[PDB]
């Protein structure tokens, strides 16, 4: 029991972990050649994604 | 250029040229060492990888002298440190041999002083030499640049 | 005053002054900043809060060199670095316009070349801005001076 | 000799000099104080203690500027900072009152502008001054000769 617990643990933070660096990365992607140009008529759609 | 572009100075050479423009301090990441200003030596640089740059919010005092960004690049002559530079076919040229090694971030500047592009490298092609630089788009957009055979100075 | 007096560093900004008089080195506290000169970086300040200040023993090789002090005060105009302060019925005033943030610390001169009072802030009267300063007795007493509404510059 | 010699200093006072000599940067042990130079910093010094000094490799790219040593020691005058040193008897001399506390690793210069010895202290005998210094020789050694009641600058 104790160890299907820790690998479902495990499973849930491995996921977790895996999804925010995903979404990080994909607002680097997204976003950093608008923060590396002048008046950045974005979208929100993304940001207001991926800021939470 | 001269008055606010700082070198980046390490082991007692100047290996690159960061550049201020629209309030914002840039700095390629393929080119290692330090600022000379000990103002931009405090500054919290967020990494670009793809675009080989990393940027930083310039203090208070600084941001009224920067550099102004542009979109609009008609064809023709511009202006730079080392002379001028040939943009055609949406690219950047310049006679062949000039430009080297440290010279990297250096900006290209306009006729009424405007920054058009980041110098990051150059290939030899011959007759001519192609600059490998960083670019601004209509709707904001920086790209990045290469012409095949690119080499990061 | 333009040899001896010192302005202090704030993030590059100058926001005060620190003055040398009788061989001790003073310094507003409310001003916070690092002293420009390098060896006074090691003096150590011990502060008096009350009185909105620190003072500490400053070196061998430049007590000598100080603005002398008095302790006579007749009223009238006494010299000033942005011009001439009056001094009436026991206050310093000047014209409403001239000085604000950044002048604290300020020496006040004597036609003779000695001190006789250091500028910590200034209060608008509307005809004339009073000076909150601190100024000697005959018995060797300071009192710190600030009319009402003082604000530190 | 002015532009190839580099202070030493500490606490913001001039306490010594450093000399670069056949791609090799020597100092003296008695001497304590960094050096304003990042390379010369960065160098690693090996130290002989009973020989007063430390020699250091010099970077690559100021090495093919240095200066040039000799062996040949002809009695006379020999051109430094503060005028000649009289060179007689296997020994260097100079007139009382010259030279004193910091001037040492001071190096003595040829007619040719070449180095023949390093100056580390000086010892008063009243109508002179004799130079404790670091003479080299013909078969490949370095002799410090050092007077009686000698002090080290």
């Amino acid at each position: 029991t104790v160890i299907v617990l820790c690998g479902v643990a495990l499973a849930i933070l491995v996921g977790t972990a895996s999804s925010a660096a995903c979404i990080a990365k994909a607002r680097r992607d997204c976003l950093t050649p608008y923060a590396l140009a002048p008046n950045a008529t974005v979208p929100t759609a993304l940001a207001v994604l991926c800021c939470i | 250029e001269s008055d606010k572009t700082f070198p980046i100075m390490l082991n007692g050479q100047v290996n690159g040229y960061a550049c201020v423009v629209g309030g914002r301090l840039m700095k390629p990441l393929h080119v290692e060492g330090k600022i000379d200003n000990e103002q931009l030596a405090a500054v919290k640089l967020k990494k670009a990888s793809m675009y080989d740059l990393e940027y930083g919010d310039v203090p208070q005092n600084m941001k009224s002298d920067t550099l102004q960004y542009t979109s609009d690049k008609p064809p023709g002559f511009y202006n730079w440190h080392h002379g001028a530079v040939q943009y055609e076919n949406g690219r950047f040229t310049v006679p062949r041999g000039v430009g080297g090694k440290g010279d990297s971030g250096r900006p290209i500047l306009d006729n009424r002083g405007r920054v058009v592009a980041i110098v990051l490298g150059g290939a030899n092609e011959g007759t001519r030499t192609a600059l490998s630089v960083v670019t601004w788009n209509q709707k904001g957009v920086t790209i990045k640049d290469t012409p095949e055979g690119s080499e990061p100075w």
